[PDB]
RNA sequence: GCUAAACCUAGCCCCAAACCCCCACCUUACUACCACAACUUAGCCAAACCAUUUACAUAAAGUAUAGGCGAUAGAAAUUGAUGG
RNA sequence: CUAUGUAGCAAAAUAGUGGGAAGAUUUAUAGGUAGAGGCGACAAACCUACCGAGCCUGGUGAUAGCUGGUUGUCCAAGAUAGA
RNA sequence: CCCAAUAUCUACAAUCAACCAACAAGUUAUUACCCUCACUGUCAACCCAACCAGGCAUGCUCAUAAGGAAAGGUUAAAAAAAGUAAAAGGAACUCGGCAAAUCUUACCCCGCCUGUUUACCAAAAACAUCACCUCUAGCAUCACCAGUAUUAGAGGCACCGCCUCCU
């Protein structure tokens, strides 16, 4: 008799209990008998890098200079990411200068997102 | 009641299962067999196939408890005739041993009974793989009054903190068979680990001075509780505390590492009241873990061991003198 | 009158849409969206296949691609099923003649003293109570695990007897033991696949127990027929099987030849136990079986009057009612109907306890049938150990 | 209502299958038709009433052997378990079958009537004038409707060009093409009019209710 | 005595006065849309 | 003397103009992950009951016409169209 | 059946005395039957405390020859044939 | 919180399950897979009755090892409520032996019996009920029914036997 606050896996009798989860995922699947077989591919394997010899902490000194807000746009990336070997090249049919055609044949797919951040 | 269970992952769970035993442990002690024992091994593992392929989740109850089945049936069945007790004695495969018994007491911390004082009730379960119980008891290992220099270690923090939950069902105290058969008393216990405790799982783990916990654990809470049900058996009890040291022994193995374990119970008053003074402590004796083999390659076993038999013959060969 | 009411089937497929059997016309249909919409024509997909396929949702080949199936009909009996006729069933499917009692030379193998177990009738009384009266917790247990522990602890009572003479420790008791013997009969492909436990093996196989002059004496009988029952019914009729012998190990076994076959029908439902008539028919199939296993192993398949006959026994019981079956194999030859035959000595309902009360029994406070067994019968153990003691 | 009717077995067995009562509820979920519910549970054997249906690939009149003639809740009259080549069937009994007999079953008609024993399957012309006849069939190849239950013997009245007249049990007659198989007797459990249930419980346990109203 | 003809049971709660009941027929989906107009915020139980 | 008594705006009403707007969620909604379908207003109410019947720009006109010719119903041709 | 209680501990309870208590019994759990309909060992009994016809929203400001009301000052004319 | 697919099977109760006795009749062979413990409940003096001598399934303890407090202080008026005791008499009370104390007997009317009913003024001589009788119905896959005239549905009646002046 309360519809006001927000369901739960607290709150029904012993299936609802159990079904219910907790917004965690999921790594594996049950099979027969309520045995739970995990997947090592299914856990996220994080990937810290070696931090020794960093040169950069979690602030920046109150002495270094300001500048104007400038989003990376499409062409700006674009100017100086393949432009120079355009126009270098364009003094004597697109994938030698990076593009990518087709997203089925690469790990990390742009669109659409096969992998996390 | 706490449910205390021999086989354990909680961490250090040895030194718990000592405080809620008060059990001591003292590191130390207190023929063509091989071929036979290397022949149900094989007839086991490679020799005898199965019509379904082995799965890694069920290896060890029908690649592994087979194997400690037909050890266990051969080395009694010709072993007899070097020691009669085993002829007419009782084998039982897979039977319940149950102990219930209290000690401490705890401060209700919630509740509409908080502040009033309770006892701090255990129990212990336990599906022994085989056993072996006869019909006249064992030989004590060292007199009711053994005074040893190290103390039981003592556990601050509440039960709760090891991994341990509480739940009521029966209570039951139970030998493998009921007060009426005469096989009362004890002689041995071969227990086979899950495979949830097995070296394997464990060694994604990176720790090696653990292993032997479960093994300490599984020997120490077994052994008392099969040791106390008999005691129990005869009569005794915390407010009547035995008078002869019951004795028993356990092999703890995983199917392929082995142990051995000589536990005597010297006392069961262990409630707070006739835990007031008495100083007996139960003392349990055991080993480090070794390789029975090496590998099971095609057909031979290379570097099969023949210590770790010998320790399992000895162990089948007491007698109740 | 068929069977299957019309209102569960799965259904029949709604009428299409008419835009289909225009000629030109491609119709407007809801897969631009990938939604259903009730006011659009219901596509027509292709049929889905997975490139890979996953384990957990595998879906077999019918049966008729398997790569081990055989256009003939084999007919096996697996351990589930029943003979119908049951005893007389399983002598024309062995072709053997059911000699009533036990051989008199193993049934003289006890009546000398000096085969004595310590204190035998008492030991065996109480292994009959321990077995039935005090395995587990609750005050009555159940067949499911009574069954097993009276054979499994009788065969162990009986061998204390290595005092006697050291060739007794000369065999062990083998479990999940799963031997496929087939053979044929009047051009029925027959197999048997026992997949059953309690069995024992020894290294020095047993005995003859019939003269070379009495196994011959049998071609004057006549084997026995049921009409119109058929000799296969209830047997599996399988399309899936394997021209294959093989005894349930392979080569280089320490006591590889089977003396007896212990059969535990434990189930707690008496519908699920087999009657008295199958449970010996299904003794004389497995122990059948095992010979013809071992006969293929020794000389090869290929119909003939064994030199040597293969004897097996096998004990099938309860645990209360036992059976006892001597068999003795002396021909892979069997097509024929015709010819020497096996020799097979079956006793059948033998009590070795004619009831148990597990809870004493009061009418007035007067108690008249106390807790324990009631009407025990020791000449039953006497034919069991009696089995037992026989290849020493 | 969700109902999805019990009876969705296709194939055929033996074993009995599990029934699920219906309490006089339609699929709707109403009352159709009062005084039923409740009573013991049951279990349904799949009686099978095509008499004359020959194993696979085979043909021609065959004989089975009965196992055993046991009670039933569903039928009044008493099945029996026939068991021929490889094949086991429940069939209606008659009166005078035990375990161990046996029985023919045949779609041939001779030259004349042959005289049938008490429990066989013939066609309408094959028997002669003046016999009791069970399981009779409307048209051939349809199976058993008529007469089946406990006690009730249909006579056989005349034969004319390709058609016989039977009289049913409540004295009345009905024509059926020659080739109809039925079985000559008397359907089993005799005198089960005399059955004075008794008490009110009983009727409970078959599963009869007692039931006010029926607008 | 009366007074106590609600005996709470979340199955039953949930199977007949739910989202997916509601949704389960077009009488439901104008019952959540009248709770949407009129502003509440419990649509359905 | 207590209890009280007093207040302004927060907003709103009617017009005019202009056509308005990361994750999870139909299973037990807010849950990462497996083989059917949609397409005539009756009647309260008047006739003092009730049964046919009973309403949903200006002008022509409440006219033609309909109607237990009762209660009542009712055209068309043509005419011309930011504020309180 | 009696006594207490009658805004009561309770919108039908308490105390005693009683009927059944291996059965046509009692009961937890999920599903079904829906309002001129359901269900009913027929009592017009029951369908969320109030059922000879549930409850909610709408038509609805239903209609009411019936009941009740109808608000500042002062003056003046003003009553009992009948169809 | 579950289960890879396909075919095969799957006749005999439960009652200490054995004696008697009954009726209400109660999984595997092939093909595919060598993966491991994730996720959630876990509190309390608690829930439905507006706050409550009421309602609340199961296991175990059967008088308690667990749980609690009938008197805010006083005095001991009436009327009221519950209880205990009572001389002689023992229903003369009263509509009636209601209540209480004691435990016996006999008959008569109605209904055959056990049961069910007016949740909240009627538990009955009413309803139902075995037994009997009457009426209708010759038969397929959603009820009756996976039934077939000794069956099914709808009605009346109510086993069975016998008839249509004392007080
Ligand atoms: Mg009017
Ligand atoms: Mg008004
Ligand atoms: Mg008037
Ligand atoms: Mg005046
Ligand atoms: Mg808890
Ligand atoms: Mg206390
Ligand atoms: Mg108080
Ligand atoms: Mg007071
Ligand atoms: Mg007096
Ligand atoms: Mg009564």
């Amino acid at each position: 008799a309360d519809r006001m606050s927000k369901w739960t896996s607290k709150r029904g009798p012993r299936s609802f209990r159990g079904r219910k989860g907790r917004g965690a995922k999921g790594i594996g699947f049950l099979t027969s008998g309520w045995r739970f077989v995990q997947i090592k591919e299914m856990v996220p394997e994080f990937v810290v890098p070696d931090l020794t010899g960093f040169k950069l902490k979690p602030y920046v000194s109150y002495l270094a200079p300001e500048s104007e807000e400038t989003p990376l746009t499409a062409a700006q990336l674009f100017s100086e990411a393949v432009a120079p070997a355009i126009e270098k090249d364009f003094k004597d049919n697109l994938e030698k200068y990076g593009f990518e055609p087709t997203q089925e044949g690469k790990l990390f797919q742009l669109y659409p997102r096969n992998f996390l951040r | 009641k706490y449910m205390v269970y021999p086989q354990t992952f909680a961490l250090n769970a040895d030194r718990w299962y000592q405080y809620f035993t008060k059990t001591v442990f003292l590191s130390g002690l207190p023929a063509a067999l091989r071929a036979v024992a290397c022949d149900c091994l094989l007839q086991e593992h490679f020799y005898l196939r199965r019509r379904r392929r082995v799965h890694r989740y069920e290896e060890s109850e029908v690649i592994s408890l087979p194997f400690l089945d037909q050890l266990v049936s051969t080395l009694v069945g010709l072993l007899s005739p070097h020691n009669p007790a085993l002829a007419a004695a009782a084998l039982d495969y897979r039977c319940p041993v149950h102990f219930y018994w209290v000690r401490g007491e705890e401060i209700i911390p919630r509740g509409h009974r908080r502040g009033r004082i309770d006892d701090l009730r255990y129990q212990i379960d336990d599906k022994p793989n085989n056993q072996i119980r006869i019909s006249k008891q064992l030989a004590e290992f060292v007199p009711l009054d053994y005074s040893v220099p190290i103390e039981i270690p003592t556990i601050k923090c509440k039960p709760d903190k090891l991994p341990l939950f509480k739940r009521q069902y029966e209570n039951h105290i139970f030998v493998g068979s009921k007060t009426a058969d005469p096989c009362c008393y004890g002689h041995t216990q071969f227990h086979l680990l899950p495979d949830k405790l097995r070296r394997e799982r464990l060694l994604r783990q990176n720790c090696a001075d653990q292993i032997e916990v479960v093994f300490r654990a599984n020997a120490i809470a077994s052994l008392f509780a099969w040791t106390g049900a008999q005691a129990m058996y005869q009569g005794f009890w915390s407010e009547a505390d035995v008078t002869r040291p019951f004795v028993s022994q356990a092999v703890i193995t995983d199917g392929k590492y082995f142990s051995f374990f000589c536990y005597q119970l010297n006392t069961l008053a262990l409630t707070t009241q006739a835990d007031q003074n008495n100083p007996r402590k139960n003392i349990c004796w055991g080993t480090q873990s070794k390789p029975l083999y090496e590998t099971i390659e095609d057909n031979d076993v290379k570097g099969f061991n023949d210590d770790v038999l010998l320790q399992i013959v000895h162990f089948l060969l007491n007698r109740p003198k | 009158y068929e069977w299957g009411v019309r209102s569960t089937r799965k259904s029949e497929p709604p009428p299409l849409d008419r835009v289909y059997e225009i000629p030109g016309l491609e119709p407007i249909t809801f897969a631009g969206k990938m939604h259903f919409v009730p006011w659009l024509a219901r596509p027509i997909f292709p049929p889905w296949d997975r490139g890979y396929k996953d384990p957990r949702f595998y879906r077999s080949p019918p049966l008729h691609e398997h790569p081990l199936y055989k256009d003939q009909a084999c007919y096996i009996f697996h351990h589930r099923c029943r003979l119908l006729e049951g005893v007389k069933q399983a002598l024309w499917l062995t072709k053997t003649k059911l000699i009533e009692g036990l051989p008199e030379k193993v049934l003289s193998l006890v009546d000398d003293p000096r085969n004595h177990i310590e204190n035998q009738d008492e030991c065996v009384l109480n292994v009959i109570s321990h077995a039935r009266l005090w395995q587990t917790t609750e005050e009555i247990p159940k067949r499911e695990t009574y069954c097993p522990v009276i054979v499994d602890n009788l065969i162990q009572l009986c061998k204390s007897q290595i005092l006697k003479h050291p060739s007794l420790a000369r065999r062990i008791c083998v479990q999940n033991s799963t031997f496929s013997a087939t053979w044929n009969r009047e051009s029925l492909l027959l197999q048997v696949r026992g997949s059953g436990g309690a069995r024992l093996s020894t290294k020095d196989p047993l005995p003859t127990i019939a003269s070379r002059e009495e196994i011959e004496a049998t071609k004057n009988h006549v084997l026995e027929t049921f009409y119109p029952i058929s000799p296969i019914i209830d047997l599996h009729e399988c399309n899936i099987y394997d021209v294959k012998n093989d005894t349930g190990f392979q080569e280089g076994y320490p006591y590889p030849y089977p003396h007896t076959l212990y059969l535990l029908d434990k189930a707690n439902l008496r519908p699920h136990r087999l009657q008295p008539d199958q449970l010996r028919a299904k003794m004389i199939l497995f122990a059948f079986g095992s010979a013809l296993a071992q006969a293929r192993l020794l000389y090869g398949n290929d119909a003939k009057v064994l030199e040597q006959p293969v004897v097996v026994q096998s004990v099938g019981t309860d645990g209360r009612v036992f059976h006892f079956l001597v068999f003795q194999l002396n021909t892979t030859d069997l097509d024929c109907n015709e010819g020497v035959k096996n020799l097979a000595w079956v006793d059948s309902d033998q009590l070795l306890y004619q009831h148990f009360w597990c809870l004493p029994v009061i009418k007035k406070r007067v108690v008249v049938e106390p807790v324990g067994p009631v009407g025990f019968k020791p000449e039953t153990f006497r034919k069991f150990l009696a089995l037992y003691l026989h290849g020493a | 209502a969700n109902f999805v009717s019990w009876k969705s077995r296709t194939k055929y067995t033996i074993t009995p299958v599990k029934m699920r009562k219906s309490g006089g509820r339609d699929h709707t979920g109403r009352i159709r038709v009062h005084g039923i519910g409740g009573g013991h549970k049951q279990r349904y054997r799949m009686i099978d009433f095509l008499r004359f249906r020959p194993e696979e690939t085979k043909s021609g009149p065959f004989e089975e052997k009965v196992i055993q003639v046991r009670y039933d809740p569903c039928r009044s009259a008493d099945i029996a378990l026939v068991a021929g080549g490889s094949r086991k069937r429940w069939i209606i009994a008659t009166e005078n079958m035990q375990a161990g007999d046996t029985i023919l079953n045949s779609n041939h008609i001779g030259r004349m009537a042959v005289a049938a024993r008490e429990g066989d399957a013939h066609p309408l012309g094959a028997l002669p004038v003046g016999t009791l006849i069970n399981n009779v069939e409307s048209e051939p190849g349809r199976g058993a409707q008529y007469i089946r239950a406990a006690g009730t013997c249909g006579v056989l009245l005349r034969k004319v060009n390709g058609t016989a007249i039977i009289q049913l049990p409540s004295k009345r007659q009905m024509q059926v093409l020659e080739t109809c198989v039925a079985t000559v007797g008397r359907v089993s459990n005799v005198d089960h009019n005399k059955r004075v249930i008794g008490k009110a419980g009983r009727n409970r346990w078959l599963g009869k209710r007692p039931n006010s109203g029926r607008w | 005595a009366r007074g106590n003809e609600y005996q709470p049971s979340n199955i039953k709660r949930k199977n007949k006065h739910g989202w997916v009941r509601r949704l389960s027929t077009p009488a439901g989906v104008q019952v959540i849309l009248r709770r949407m107009l009129k502003g509440r915020k419990s649509l359905s139980h």
